[PDB]
């Protein structure tokens, strides 16, 4: 059509495209070319859906080209010679790969159903006529298309083909083409792989059949043990960790007859092993000492036989041992202590974990070795050596294997640090990083009291007088850890954080975790160990190894509470909340309720953090004074008339409803309602969702709960109407946009018909608004009754009854009298004998306010004598 | 194809040998695949036709898939142990034990689900299936019944196999299955599992291919076939589906709204008063995610599908001159739905 006209302007410019498509600058021009295309297809969904759909359309017809020049390619016969002037294939897979990145992109704002499993397959055959980076290109497209799509079924084997294909590849993987491969690619095919079974449980036996043979490739082939680019290598360790480590399913595979055969596998995968990687296949390792764990209750001598191997190298020289042999040595130390009695723990301990005193003579060999390096050597492999004794200090755990040990380790740590801080004593460390100092300090801290307890106080010290960087963030940790008595007693770190309440981002990371043993968890310490059940963490590496189980004031919190300031810059309260976020405190209430106060206010709106460590803090007056400040704040977003401070206010709002059991937090709802009412959208819809937050905490009966939710709330909402009554300002329709906005309330209330939960609230309303006896409000009140088309003043002297008990519920004395008073000339003639009729049930309400109504229920029956014609 | 098509056979058969590729099943073919003589001749014939499947091999082709006159012959000896299963249906129908032999009919349908995915694996197999008994397969025409008639998730099997086999299907073959899916849509229930509905959906998407699925239109409210549909999806009550399994289907849902988007064709309907209500139950969901303010790969779905969610509530405005009027029903959930977007303007990146 006219739109087909514009398409066709476009393919005149088409054809100059194509010149465009291949050049030596084009391959930049495409990526322009393919945006501006995106952006075109993107156009086409602004013009129409269909539009789009007719693009898409266009683009599957382009793709199926490509897929007819892929099957050509494929066949590898005959090759057109012009596929539009001249046509080359490498070109035309270029400008197909520009295509196929705006196609990725599109096929994922496409999200066709039935049309794109076949695309996905037919990128699968194009991964298999792709070389190379062509062929990386297409399966980084197809990766993301693969994330978008799962596994599809119909690509079935050949998708299962084409991982063969990849594990065939990584058989036989030039360096250069593995940098050509695309380790992200790799690493979706990963991602694909669930950590525990979810979609891998999900993922066929057949697939993990191939993924099987996929296993026999590269470390069972040995193509992992041949060189390959680290990335790739961490990339297959990372795969084995995904599937092989996960282990998941397998009933229909061999299992434990394959695990003989994945042990046979893991020998091929250990590979060089030490003569990273290598420790995330220790890490599958120690999941595979976790997997002989349990099983073996009601091998390891093999892997100790293999560390006898590393060791056996360290013992010929120094020298022998690769320095990354004897960080693999150190490797899965912390398994081995996880293994055996720790693994019984979580009994029999009939498994023996290898001896500290053999790993401690390697040890003095490698403290020998150490001495024997030349300056040239060690160093950095020194720092690698000394995370070995710090893996040596995390194999020994709980316990050193000697005090004499532990000192000679301790020594070991000196090293590089003079004084502060072993019969070598100085003259080991005058023989011998800020991050290996870190690693010094993390060990001094590690060690508690025991042999040298004054040397891991002079640690202590030394970490005071040196905190730079990781050191200093690990000298906050040493402080905390260098007694156990002292961190079971309380007292100021100072230190850094004396220097600087903040003390930098490092400490503050530092401050946090002793902010974790301080508040909700006992300032006294048991165990006192961080280590808890580390596991593997991520890429990182593993660095340091590591009233509750047995109430705090914020004023004995002090300064770590102060130095948390909306000026620090947080983001977030982390660790420092810690198990406070998972009493009389009078003055210490204060400073929480200013903490809390700081917190209210957000230094970041997404920092409020605040939610669930205020609904632990509402767990854990003074929180009313807090929330007046809040409503302060509340007051302050309005002044500050910005809608993601209006929002975070909200937020913080809905949650405080939520947290809090008591009456104040739904007094905070009703403000929110009030909130609600207001305009400039959130309000309503958001405080709908908060409520809906605060109904699902409170397990509300819905209209029963909220006549006891409302009630004097209600009359206070009433009061927040009052209030608009006062001010209706559009004559009839104001009061009528009044009573949409009561009408609102009332679908909020949403009992049976918005205006039936109305009508049963207006009787109760009708009390209230009497009560408050505004002009205005009574305008209102006949506007609400011509709003009704009820009973109206009718309907009033049956209210007025209602409002008569409460005008004895709530009594102003003399000011009531002139209440009544205007109450008497909306009457008019009023009740007069009928009220002396009636009383009964209303004078009954006033006395069933009773003591609360005390004195003047007591009236009211003198009252009620005046009406009737009591004291 | 050729010898790699005959793999991709062999990795069929080889689903079959494995016990069970089916889930919730010990076993696959061997014992649990075994006139009843007759019956077992064709099984015979099957592990021949497996035996042939592994030494041979437009847009209804899709993807090329490879064909196996063997598989077509198993997925004949396929339709004697599905008849089996249809004719403990068939037994079931004629009622007005029992259940152990539909426990047997019901590991016939997970080995005919087995089959429909060795079907999907193998063209020949789905090319038997296509031509039918003159058309539907007549095993497929008593399968169809059987699945008017665990039993719920057999039939999300036959849906899945039956949106496998649109996929297969031409659309003119596809149009002539379709319809089949409206007596199912009457067969689909809330009370029905969320994960079979949700394999509807799939259905449903490969019915929007469908010629006459795709005469069939949201327009004309309840008795329209696809307003129906939709207004079970606005009540979203997915009391089977759980987390992202209850988003998957939504997902699925979201998809088939696109497919139907991308489609030039595609109150007075009750699918357009569903999609507002749909819409609503979408900003619910935004409003969750809202609340999450996508590390989780589910959650990095979910962002996406929130990304999707909102093309089609875009959609849903650019589709209906009155935004307002279906913004009037969910304007609470439309406030929310605006805090929800600006969230989601923040989470695009």
């Amino acid at each position: 059509e006219a739109k087909g006209s514009c398409i066709e302007f476009s393919n005149w410019i088409i054809t100059r495209l194509l010149r465009i498509a291949a050049t030596p600058s084009c391959h930049l021009l495409h990526k322009k070319i393919c945006e501006v295309i995106c952006s075109l297809l993107f156009l086409f969904k602004s013009k129409s859906p269909a539009i789009f759909g007719v693009l898409t359309k266009e683009l599957l017809q382009l793709f199926e080209d490509l897929v007819y020049l892929h099957r050509r390619n494929v066949m590898g016969h005959a090759v057109e010679w012009p596929v539009v002037q001249l046509m080359s294939m490498q070109n035309l897979e270029f400008i197909e790969v520009t295509l196929l990145m705006v196609l990725t992109r599109i096929i994922a704002i496409v999200f066709f159903r039935r049309q794109e499993l076949l695309l996905w397959q037919i990128g699968c055959v194009l991964l298999e006529y792709g070389s190379p980076k062509i062929k990386s290109l297409a399966i980084s497209f197809l990766t993301e298309l693969f994330q978008l799509g799962g596994l599809p079924a119909q690509p079935a084997s050949t998708f299962f083909s084409s991982f063969l294909e990849l594990l065939k590849h990584l058989v036989e993987m030039d360096t250069d083409q593995l940098k050509l491969y695309e380790e992200p690619l790799s690493k979706l095919i990963k991602t694909l792989f669930p950590f525990e079974a979810e979609a891998y449980r999900n993922i066929e036996p057949v697939y993990l059949n191939m993924l099987l043979e996929k296993l026999c490739v590269m470390f069972e082939d040995g193509v992992l043990m041949r060189l390959k680019s680290d990335l790739l290598k961490a990339a297959l360790c990372h795969l084995l960790q995904y599937f092989l480590k996960f282990v998941p399913a397998g009933y229909e595979s061999a299992l434990q007859v394959r695990k003989v055969y994945v042990r046979n596998i893991c020998k091929a995968l250990l590979d060089v092993l030490g003569i990273y990687l290598l420790g995330p296949l220790y890490a599958a390792l120690k999941m595979e000492s976790m997997e002989i764990i349990e099983e073996i209750q009601c091998l390891w001598s093999a892997l100790k036989q293999k560390a006898e191997s590393l060791q056996i190298s360290l013992e010929y020289s120094g020298l022998k041992n690769p320095v990354i042999e004897m960080l693999e040595g150190i490797a899965v130390v912390l398994q081995l202590t996880a293994l055996c009695t720790v693994h019984c723990s979580h009994p029999s301990v009939v498994i023996t974990w290898m001896s500290l005193d053999f790993y401690t003579k390697v040890l003095k060999s490698c403290r020998s070795l150490l001495e024997s390096v030349q300056k040239l050597d060690l160093e950095a492999t020194i720092d690698k050596v000394v995370k070995i004794y710090d893996a040596l200090i995390y194999m020994q755990v709980n316990s050193s294997f000697e005090d004499h040990i532990l000192e000679d380790l301790c020594g070991m740590l000196s090293l590089p640090w003079i004084y502060s801080h072993t019969t070598f004593a100085a003259n080991l460390l005058t023989l011998s990083s800020p991050q290996a100092q870190s690693r010094c300090v993390f060990l001094l801290t590690l060690f508690p009291r025991r042999i040298f307890l004054e040397w891991r106080t002079a640690v202590y010290n030394w970490a005071l007088q040196s905190s730079h960087e990781v050191i200093r963030a690990s000298c906050v940790s040493g402080f905390f850890i260098l007694l156990q008595q002292q961190n079971s007693c309380n007292r100021v770190p100072k230190i850094l954080i004396d220097k600087v309440k903040d003390d930098s981002d490092i400490v503050k990371k530092e401050f946090a975790s002793i902010l974790g043993q301080l508040v909700c968890t006992l300032h006294g310490m048991f165990y006192l160990t961080s280590s808890l059940t580390e596991p593997f963490s991520e890429h990182g590496h593993v660095d340091l190894f590591c009233q509750h189980e047995c109430q705090l004031k914020a004023s004995v919190c002090k300064p770590f509470l102060f130095l948390l300031k909306k000026k620090i810059p947080s983001p977030v309260k982390l660790a420092f909340i810690d198990n406070l976020h998972h009493r009389e405190d009078e003055t210490d209430v204060k400073a929480v309720l200013g903490t809390l106060l700081n917190l209210m206010e957000d230094p970041d709106k997404d920092v409020r953090a605040f939610s669930g460590n205020i609904k632990h803090i509402l767990e854990s007056f003074i929180k009313e004074l807090f929330v007046l400040r809040m409503k302060e704040a509340y007051t302050h977003a309005q002044i500050s008339r910005n809608n993601e401070l209006k929002d975070t206010l909200i937020l913080t709002t809905g949650d405080i409803g939520r947290a809090a059991k008591g009456d104040l937090v739904p007094f905070a709802l009703l403000h929110l309602l009030h909130c609600l009412l207001s305009k400039s959208a959130s309000v309503s819809g958001a405080a709908y969702t908060e409520i809906r937050a605060l109904v699902a905490a409170k397990s509300v009966k819905l209209q029963s709960f909220f006549s006891q939710y409302k009630k004097p709330i209600c009359q206070f909402l009433v009061e927040s109407l009052h209030s608009s009554q006062m001010t209706a300002l559009d004559v009839a329709h104001q009061r009528e946009m009044a009573l949409n906005t009561l009408s609102e309330i009332a679908n909020v209330f949403d009992f049976p018909d918005l205006n039936r939960f109305l009508t049963r609230t207006l009787q109760v309303l009708l009390p209230d608004l009497a009560a408050k006896a505004s002009p205005a409000a009574s305008a209102l009140i006949r506007t609400l009754g011509k709003q009704l088309n009820v009973n109206r003043r009718e309907i009033l002297i049956n209210n007025f009854k209602y409002i008569f008990s409460h005008l004895v519920c709530s009594c102003s004395k003399d000011e009531l009298e002139r209440a009544l008073h205007y109450l008497k000339n909306e009457t008019e003639i009023e009740l007069g004998s009928l009220l002396r009729q009636d009383f009964q049930g209303l004078h009954n309400e006033l006395l069933l306010r009773i003591g609360e109504h005390y004195q003047q229920v007591f009236n009211g029956l003198s009252i009620l004598a005046s009406f009737a014609s009591i004291i | 194809w050729r010898q790699r098509s005959n793999t991709q056979g062999s990795i069929l058969i080889n689903l079959l040998l494995k016990q069970p590729l089916i889930p919730g099943s010990s076993l696959s073919l061997c014992h649990l695949l075994s006139s009843l003589s007759a019956l077992r001749e064709a099984q015979n014939l099957a592990f021949t036709g497996l035996n042939l499947v592994a030494r041979n091999e437009g847009g209804r082709r899709a993807f090329p898939l490879c064909q196996l006159p063997g598989a077509v012959h198993f997925l004949p000896l396929v339709q004697f142990f599905i008849g089996l299963h249809c004719q403990a249906l068939q037994d079931l129908a004629a009622a007005k034990p029992e259940d152990s032999v539909c426990i047997l009919e019901g590991f016939s349908v997970t080995a005919l689900s087995i089959l429909q995915h060795l079907v999907c694996h193998s063209g020949a197999v789905v090319s038997l299936l296509l031509s039918g008994v003159g058309g539907q397969h007549p095993l497929l025409k008593m399968l169809l019944h059987l699945l008017a008639f665990l039993q719920a998730s057999v039939l999300t099997q036959c849906l899945k196999v039956l949106v496998k086999l649109a996929e297969n299907t031409s659309c003119d073959f596809l149009p002539r299955f379709q319809c089949v899916f409206q007596v199912l849509p009457k067969c689909l229930s809330p009370e029905t599992p969320l994960p079979s509905v949700l394999l509807a959906v799939e259905l449903l998407s490969l019915l929007a291919d469908h010629d006459q699925l795709a005469p069939q239109l949201c327009s004309h409210s309840e008795g329209c076939l696809l307003l129906l549909l939709y207004m079970y999806i606005t009540s979203r009550p997915d009391r089977v589906a759980l987390e992202t399994q209850w988003l998957q289907l939504e997902q699925e849902v979201v998809w088939l709204l696109a497919k139907l988007g991308v489609q030039s064709p595609l109150s007075n309907c009750q699918c357009n008063v569903e999609v507002v209500r749909a819409l609503t139950v979408m900003l619910h969901r935004q409003w969750l995610t809202v609340r999450r303010a996508p590390r989780t790969d589910q959650q990095r779905r979910t962002v996406r599908c929130l990304r999707d969610t909102v093309l089609l509530l875009h959609g849903l405005s650019q589709k209906d001159k009155l935004f307002m009027m279906h913004c009037v029903e969910v304007l609470h959930q439309f406030d929310q739905v605006m805090p929800g977007v600006s969230m989601l303007i923040r989470g695009l990146p």
